[PDB]
């Protein structure tokens, strides 16, 4: 017996380190520690799939149990990125098929998944695949689905939210009904399915005792009563469809909602059907009024009933008035999102605008907020000051102001932004999209200067000249990903700022002072740094996308995409 | 009451349900060698001592707030000891003790940089700079 | 002229509205 070293005990200890950023470190302390991390890492996420070879991954982490790949850039979620752009998943499944023999969970996000490659997935992994997440993907069909539900008989979680595919039939759902037991979560939330029987969804609920969440297409809620009755342990339900004909004023007044149901959002819900929630609103903790059909008043009467609500997502109809209701009724709120509604026929009402008024009201009410994302119609430096004044543990903050309004109160926001970034020092993600005169080179340099923890930034029409970009660039200690559109910055301005940024690994840009040369961008050509240029699909300015990759340049570029490689 | 004979010949009087916390001694009352007392020549006597003190205290859960207290305090020891404990919790089969001794070492890492680590553990970095670069590159550009 | 791009999920809903 010699003295006991750390070496004699590290194999055991490693598996108690969960934090991805601590494994990141542990792997770098020496050769043995690196191997031990390598063989024990369970989950890995690639923010961009083109960032490394699928070979490189399987070599470094032979024993992955869970994997998550992202393809197309965030902009794709706004119909700004060509469909053919990339993110094909096939190289990765043929890698999983051969070298990740341990994988039980797969999550593809904004990628291209084909019928072939998921039949390949299905057959290669079979019963071992507990979870499959097709998050906002395209390129497959119900055949693909039918293939994974017949070969993976033990699927616990299955997800297709916002995916676009070709619907040929419904035998995929029916096959779940007839044979699946293990299902825990089932999600096809933003999806046009027109050939699936609700009877099948009902028989699934009857068979999967562990069924906890389910989100759904445009099913008629009435056809789901059989479901709801059988879905005992159900905690979350988003989706469905509330269709009111006048011939039944009391159509939806006999709804038996599962007892445990505490996270939800019915689609198309009007004021007439809204009442069906009251009998248990004290219990609701998450609300998705995103696709609800109710007006600024109706919002207030409902929010008012949910004191324990800690997450709300809704359109800007919520109104300043609504936000005020939310300010002293739901103190427990942690996440709030306000996507922009119909900005065509006026607003959705005459209170359906949000402004400094509601903002500052909210800042005082819910000081527990950790994520706040708002499409606002008018602001004030003062409002921002109160943000960074009350809700300290804001982690994700996103603000976008609509061009709808003509004159906005006080416009240059330099000093508001400043106290915000200074109070919310827990901030890690930050989005700030304005109108032209919105922020000055001085205010911009504030951002670089007072955002030490921010790793992602989306920036609107900020700055006035290349001065503000360069000033900004000497800051941002931890900035990794940077997206900016609608900017007055020049090609050589960008290029020079990228070199000054210490942490930057991903950059997307739409709108910038170009040049026929194109050679201005070149002055940022590091090694391992790929740059690409784009048009747009679903008058579109050229996009710039650049990212680090230990792979080299992708083979799969569309024709519509150009890769820069020094003097052409 | 059972007798555990330490690594350096040292009998130990311990209760029934105290020595059963180790599924290594539990699975050894079947093929009962408990005749000559359970021999375990791979536990220093100083350590085996600290082990029984842990089990003793947890067994008295028949009668949760003040446990995380005693536990946090029980761990205030030096490294070389902390390690010999993990090795011991794993030489026996005390699942609650490994979840503690290992989680303690794991906390010593959680937060430090690669340098701060091999510092506070005395480990010589043996990466050729190319290796170190590839790993840092994989870590910050590709995976996580 | 860079128009505020609408998140696809909503854009789909706003038309299923009318
Ligand atoms: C190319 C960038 C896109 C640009 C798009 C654009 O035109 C405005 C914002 C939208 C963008 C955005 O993500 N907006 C938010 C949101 O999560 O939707 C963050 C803001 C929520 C309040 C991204």
């Amino acid at each position: 017996s010699c003295v006991a070293t750390v070496d004699d005990v590290i194999e055991q200890v490693m598996t108690y380190i969960t934090d991805p950023k601590d494994r990141d470190s542990a792997s770098l302390v020496c050769r043995r520690w690196f191997k031990i991390d390598s063989e024990t890492r369970e989950h890995v996420t690639m923010a961009l799939c083109y960032t490394a070879t699928p070979d490189r991954l399987s070599r470094r982490f032979p024993n992955l149990r869970s994997l998550k790949l992202k393809g197309k850039p965030r902009a794709a979620m706004f119909n700004l990125i060509p469909e053919n752009w990339g993110g094909y998943v096939t190289p990765w499944v043929t890698e999983i098929s051969n070298n990740l023999r341990q994988l039980k969970s797969v999550h593809f996000r904004r990628m291209i998944v084909s019928d072939l490659d998921l039949d390949r997935l299905a057959k290669a992994r079979a019963d071992d695949l507990e979870t499959l997440k097709l998050d906002k993907c395209s390129g497959f069909t119900t055949d693909g689905l039918l293939s994974i539900v017949t070969h993976c008989r033990k699927i616990k979680t299955l997800l297709m939210e916002e995916s676009s595919f070709s619907e040929k039939d419904g035998k995929w759902l029916h096959e779940l009904a007839q044979h699946n037991t293990s299902l825990e979560v089932l999600n096809f939330y933003m999806t046009e399915f027109a050939k699936i029987s609700p009877k099948d969804l009902e028989t699934i609920a009857r068979n999967c005792r562990s069924l906890v969440s389910v989100k759904v297409g445009d099913f008629e809620i009435l056809e789901l009563v059989g479901f709801f009755k059988a879905a005992a342990n159900l905690e979350e339900f988003c989706g469905g469809s509330l269709n009111e004909d006048i011939g039944m004023p009391e159509k939806y007044m006999n709804l038996v909602f599962p007892r445990k149901l505490c996270r939800l959002g019915l689609s198309y819900m009007g004021p007439n059907e809204m009442p069906i929630l009251f009998p248990f609103a004290a219990q609701i903790r998450k609300l998705d009024l995103l696709y609800a059909l109710l007006e600024t008043e109706d919002h207030c009467t409902l929010i008012q009933k949910c004191p324990n609500l800690e997450v709300l997502e809704t359109r800007n109809v919520i109104g300043d008035r609504g936000l005020e209701v939310l300010a002293q009724y739901c103190k427990q709120l942690k996440r709030l999102r306000i996507e922009r509604g119909a900005d065509e026929q006026g607003m959705e009402d005459e209170e359906g605008l949000v402004s400094q008024r509601g903002l500052i009201a909210l800042a005082q009410g819910c000081q527990e907020l950790e994520y706040m994302a708002v499409y606002v119609s008018d602001i004030t430096n003062e409002s921002l000051e109160s943000i960074g004044t009350y809700l300290k543990n804001l982690c994700d903050f996103r603000l976008v102001l609509l061009d709808r309004e003509e004159r906005i109160t006080d416009l240059p926001l330099d000093n508001g932004v400043r106290s915000l970034l200074i109070g919310c020092k827990k901030l890690r993600r930050f989005a700030f999209y304005l109108r032209q005169g919105g922020l000055t080179d001085l205010g911009l340099s504030y951002i670089g200067q007072y955002s030490p923890n921010v790793r992602w930034m989306l920036l609107g029409y900020v700055g006035e000249s290349d001065e503000g970009l360069m000033e900004f660039s000497r800051g941002c200690p931890n900035l990794q990903k940077l997206e900016m559109r609608g900017c007055c910055f020049s090609e050589r301005a960008i290029a020079a700022a990228v070199t000054k940024l210490p942490s930057l690994r991903y950059l997307w840009v739409q709108g910038y002072r170009a040049s026929m040369t194109g050679q201005d961008l070149m002055q940022m050509a590091r090694p391992y740094w790929n740059i690409e240029l784009i048009p747009s699909r679903r008058e579109h300015p050229a996009h710039i996308l650049a990212y680090y990759s230990l792979a080299g340049q992708r083979t799969d570029c569309p024709t519509t995409v150009r890769v820069l490689k020094e003097p052409i | 009451k059972i007798v555990l004979k330490s690594s350096d010949g040292e009998s130990f009087e311990v209760e029934e349900a105290v020595a059963l916390e180790s599924q290594t001694i539990a699975h050894m009352v079947e093929d009962d060698c408990v005749d000559n007392g359970v021999p375990l020549p791979n536990v220093t006597s100083k350590i085996l001592a600290k082990v029984i003190e842990y089990c003793k205290r947890h067994v008295e859960a028949a009668a949760d707030d003040d446990l995380k207290a005693w536990d946090a305090d029980f761990m205030k020891i030096d490294q070389a000891t902390l390690f010999e404990l993990i090795l011991a919790a794993n030489y026996l089969n005390i699942k609650n003790l490994l979840d503690l001794t290992c989680q303690t070492v794991a906390d010593m890492i959680k937060g430090k940089t690669p340098e701060e680590i091999r510092t506070t553990f005395n480990i010589k970095n043996d990466f050729t700079p190319e290796e170190e670069e590839e790993v840092r590159r994989e870590n910050q550009w590709a995976f996580e | 002229e860079l128009p505020i791009a609408r998140r696809a999920s909503l854009h789909r809903f706003l038309e299923k509205r009318k």
